[PDB]
DNA sequence: ATCGGATGTATATATCTGACACGTGCCTGGAGACTAGGGAGTAATCCCCTTGGCGGTTAAAACGCGGGGGACAGCGCGTACGTGCGTTTAAGCGGTGCTAGAGCTGTCTACGACCAATTGAGCGGCCTCGGCACCGGGATTCTCGAT
DNA sequence: ATCGAGAATCCCGGTGCCGAGGCCGCTCAATTGGTCGTAGACAGCTCTAGCACCGCTTAAACGCACGTACGCGCTGTCCCCCGCGTTTTAACCGCCAAGGGGATTACTCCCTAGTCTCCAGGCACGTGTCAGATATATACATCCGAT
């Protein structure tokens, strides 16, 4: 698929994942394409905090979805 | 002190200008009155070179109105009058 | 005003004596805005790394400290991804006596060795502390990704 | 609209009457200069506190409430003027 | 009690109890206010007011007047031993002072 | 306009209860209001501090009783404690 | 031939008369003017309610009466009917007002 | 182990190191300093609360603390304390 | 100031700010507490502590000691004027009193 | 039961206290008055402390209670807590 | 023939020594017994922490030192060097402790 | 020892006026019923520390005595304050003009309360070494009887 | 004016000890991010009274003269704290032993803040009237030079 992620800096990033793909593969793709450490991300889908236990198939992400990223980081 | 002052030492350590109404800190550091009168509210209330608090001395001298040094002011204005008059 | 004249003396001072691996110049017409370059020291994991940073001066100088920002991206425990710099002299012991040359050389000195006591980024600092080779290789790949 | 040499308004008979209420039988001649200074100091303190209280509240007229509050703060609690 | 009349009359008092409870709650003294505290406070206030009023009334009757002016209040407060200690720092407006003269200053025989 | 509450009617009722054939002027009435407010503030402050001291978050009756015992002198404190206990006992039933 | 009192009796009579009265003893206008002069130093163009001036006058009178009582006691302690400035200074110092 | 007990030891020690780098301090002086800090804090906060209740307001802004410091401390100390507080407020917000 | 750093460091103080804010809120002084009050209060407290500590250290150095003991605190508090007026009522434990002998008692 | 402990404050102790105060010559009647005033002060402070202990449902006094009892009277004490 | 100091010239030495010291001036056990009896008057079978007794002793010492300072000042005001009880009553009356 | 002015204070009676006591409209704050959840009462258990006690040992308290300095009583003085009266001054009281500013009201926007995840500042327990306390010796300095 | 001997105090060096500053582990409270009812900032209007002015009293203040009593200094006398020496007493330190009660956790239940609805108690306002202040005229306590 194609998922658009909007960050607090207004950076446009498009990810190509699958509904059956686990969160680990998605995080690996994020690491490959961005290099940002994994511990700094907890994503929000429809106001629900993402948990690595459930896969993408449970969420059933619609096509062309906007994804928001917020998580506390010490140091600013 | 230093009855024959050089022009270079008369430079204020902060604003790089001839001293105007010098104020002598207990650390024997001299600088112009505007610099101290500003740094007492918008700096850490410590000597910029020595880095130690001078709150008690300033508090005592403020009420006594003994901040200025008449001797150094007079020697500076007589030795270098043309820098003082342009201010 | 007085800040402008102080900037004039300081620019003359930096012109007459250039610090090693350091150059400063006004990119904008306004004298408050500045740009500078940092060159990786030889005795450092970074080799052949040159970076550009911007300097913003407040209305009153040197009563208030300047603000330094890293336009380029550097992987360091004490520097965030955005480019903000966490330095003790910048905020804690800023004094009117200190000058831009001194703060830049202090930034270079801290760039030489991270300080784990006050970690800007905790995970990077701790992974730096655990093993040298991991931080070395991640810094190498990051600096070839960005610096060169 | 300046005010000068007005502390002398506290006349000698007034201080004599106050001492007479206090229970004084024979008053010296140097009392009438110490009493004015003492009164000026006390009034200075109370007026400073009252002016601070009316300065905080963004008002340009002091009130009996401010004076009562200042006196209560200083330890000289006052009754019969509000509170 | 019968839990039928008003709260002030339920405790056999004259001072209000609802007002005391409201002042305790909204006077930011504590997070929570007990049910029995306002009754106790109202009773104490009423009893103190009763003593001051009766002493002032006696001092006024001894003066041959039917109204209690601040002078009577000052006399009642200063004359009583315990109330003087309780109200040592209070300054009553237009109260005057107790009449006394040191024995040394009396005329010599 | 605005409404300015006071302790007027209650003090007048107490005065009539004690001396049935006397009266009180306005100045003495204001003096009584100020005195009542002063005593109330003293007792409330002492009770609040006592409640805060023992890591408590409520003001029961015993806190007011202890504040009364602390503030007032001997005989006054004993009489006030007795009066308050009687009032609360008659109130609770 | 003219009749005059012995020095001292008039003072006792004034004491006895004044300890019975309860009005004020300082003239209103001079005290109001003094209060205005003191106040205008701390802040300019202030305005005063009448009740505030009356409260200040009452407090000042009570404080001065107390101070004079203590001064008279100090004077009588040292075997002196007359009061002197040293008595006022001692009373204020012991009360802790000057410290 | 016993429950934690809050105290101002670390901050007093840090300020002392900032003033006199080579000077130590004893434990009884620490107790005295902790008691003094608690006393000043209670005085200032109580005065500010009372003054905010006087003007019929529910919040304690910086203005109330400024006026409380202006009232409690002597004038010469009050001026410096007000200046320091104004610094802290104006530097924290930016 | 910049975000995502400790408030005490943002304001430049040494005394804690979060602790002061918590004490203000949970100490039963008002229903609501402003966001700027704790910074001001902690700044005032730190200034007073720094002043008294500096005076005590000066006294201790004058006494040829390297550790401040309550006697040094007593001397610093009483010798100064404004601090003495502020702390007129408080009693320092094991602090002693200032050396003062009236001129009359001295021999002639 | 304990009694007649007010004599424990010996004459030399009061003499030393007065010497610290700054007196040069002491009359022979000071000691009884000093004992009386000290007893009155102790009675007041101890009564306040005992009431504070009573309110806390405890059967032993604590230095904290004495510190607050002294603070209430207007005589603050440092170095013991608070 | 044996050396003897003048009457009153060692009181000054004692003053100079004691105003320099900071130790307690009252023996621990007698004061502790006095506190215990005064306490057991109010309530039977109390238990005192050591710090409580220490705080009580410190408060009493400070109060007595202040009272003696004021008494000495009163005595010097009365043109004397000795201190007598009437000075103590005068100091207490002025301070408002007894009134 | 009082005697008779001479004074000031206390007491008896008309009167009239403005503040006090009381009646009234009403509206805002107090009273009544139901809910729920967090605070407070109660029980069991740990172990800190406070009371009780015996032996040594010794600094501090008690008693006695000589005497020098200070508290206190009596006398003399001259000067500063009390008392009284004529005169100059400004408080005091009434009446009027006005406007600066206290005080109440309607909007709404931005500051602060609330809640869950989280981890790093801060507290409890250990440990060691240097600054402080104690002791021995000598140098320095008030002090007093006699010149 | 001073010399010098006896006694107290201050310096300096050496030795020993214990608590203060640093370190490590850990549990909990401050940070952060977002959401939402509301506090007060602001603009606008009303109408209270604080300020300023005027003119007519007469009450308090002022200055001067006179007389006296008392604050102050001086002198003399007695007695009582002070300094020192000698002796008796219990404070102080160390040590041991016990158990009472402070302090903690776990549990349960019920007290009260919160919400809504309804109604009468006190507040601002207006009115009648008598308590006390004012004036006037007697009667008695008290002070003062002198018998
Ligand atoms: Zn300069
Ligand atoms: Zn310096």
């Amino acid at each position: 698929m194609q998922i658009f992620v909007k960050t607090l800096t207004g950076k446009t990033i498009t990810l190509e994942v699958e509904p059956s793909d686990t969160i680990e593969n998605v995080k690996a793709k994020i690491q490959d394409k961005e290099g940002i450490p994994p511990d700094q991300q907890r994503l929000i889908f429809a106001g629900k905090q993402l948990e690595d236990g459930r896969t993408l198939s449970d969420y059933n992400i619609q096509k062309e979805s906007t994804l928001h990223l917020v998580l506390r980081l010490r140091g600013g | 002190k230093d009855a024959i002052p050089s022009l270079s030492e008369c430079q204020c350590g902060i604003c790089m200008e001839i001293l105007v109404e010098p104020v002598t800190l207990p650390c024997n550091h001299t600088l112009c009155k505007p610099c101290f009168q500003s740094t007492v509210e918008k700096a850490s209330l410590c000597c910029p070179f020595c880095r130690r608090r001078v709150s008690s001395w300033t508090r005592y001298h403020t009420r006594r109105n003994s901040l200025v040094n008449v001797e150094l002011w007079t020697i500076i204005q007589k030795h270098y009058p043309r820098e003082c008059k342009l201010r | 005003h007085m800040a402008l004249k102080r900037i004039n003396k300081e620019l003359s001072d930096l012109a007459r004596d250039p610090p090693a691996q350091i150059s400063a110049g006004p990119v904008g017409d306004d004298m408050f805005h500045w740009q500078a370059t940092i060159m990786g020291p030889n005795d450092s994991p970074y080799q052949g790394g040159v970076f550009f940073l911007t300097i913003h001066f407040p209305t009153d100088y040197p009563f208030k400290p300047p603000k330094v920002a890293f336009t380029t991206r550097i992987y360091h425990p004490n520097i965030n991804s955005n480019g903000s710099i966490c330095l003790d002299i910048l905020r804690s012991q800023w004094s009117p006596a200190l000058t831009i040359s001194k703060v830049l050389l202090s930034i270079a000195s801290l760039l030489d060795d991270p300080n784990p006591d006050d970690p800007k980024v905790p995970e990077i600092a701790r992974i730096y502390k655990t093993d040298r080779d991991k931080y070395n290789r991640i810094s190498r790949e990051w600096t070839q990704k960005y610096a060169m | 609209k300046v005010l000068r040499d007005n502390i002398q308004g506290i006349t000698k008979p007034a201080i004599r009457r106050l001492a007479r209420r206090g229970g004084v039988k024979r008053i010296s001649g140097l009392i009438y200069e110490e009493t004015r200074g003492v009164l000026k100091v006390f009034l200075e303190n109370v007026i400073r506190d009252a002016v601070t209280y009316t300065e905080h509240a963004k008002r340009k007229t002091v009130t009996a409430m401010d004076v009562v509050y200042a006196l209560k703060r200083q330890g000289r609690t006052l009754y019969g003027f509000g509170g | 009690s019968a839990k039928a009349c008003t709260r002030s009359s339920r405790a056999g008092l004259q001072f209000p109890v609802g007002r005391v409870h409201r002042l305790l709650r909204k006077g930011n003294y504590s997070e929570r206010v007990g049910a029995g505290a306002p009754v106790y406070l109202a009773a104490v206030l009423e009893y103190l007011t009763a003593e001051i009023l009766e002493l002032a009334g006696n001092a006024a009757r001894d003066n041959k007047k039917t109204r209690i002016i601040p002078r009577h209040l000052q006399l009642a407060i200063r004359n009583d031993e315990e109330l003087n200690k309780l109200l040592g720092r209070v300054t009553i407006a237009q109260g005057g002072v107790l009449p006394n003269i040191q024995a040394v200053l009396l005329p010599k025989k | 306009r605005s409404r300015k509450e006071s302790y007027s009617i209650y003090v007048y009722k107490v005065l009539k209860q004690v001396h049935p054939d006397t009266g009180i002027s306005s100045k003495a009435m204001g003096i009584m209001n100020s005195f009542v407010n002063d005593i109330f503030e003293r007792i409330a402050g002492e009770a609040s501090r006592l409640a805060h001291y023992n890591k408590r978050s409520t003001i029961t009756s015993r806190e007011i009783q202890t504040a009364v015992r602390l503030l007032l002198p001997g005989e006054l404190a004993k009489h006030a404690v007795s009066e308050g206990t009687k009032a609360v006992t008659k109130y609770t039933s | 031939k003219p009749h005059r009192y012995r020095p001292g009796t008039v003072a006792l009579r004034e004491i006895r008369r004044y300890q019975k009265s309860t009005e004020l003893l300082i003239r209103k206008l001079p005290f109001q003017r003094l209060v205005r002069e003191i106040a205008q130093d701390f802040k300019t163009d202030l305005r005063f309610q009448s009740s505030a001036v009356m409260a200040l006058q009452e407090a000042c009178e009570a404080y001065l009466v107390g101070l004079f009582e203590d001064t008279n006691l100090c004077a009588i302690h040292a075997k002196r009917v007359t009061i002197m400035p040293k008595d006022i200074q001692l009373a204020r110092r012991i009360r802790g007002e000057r410290a």
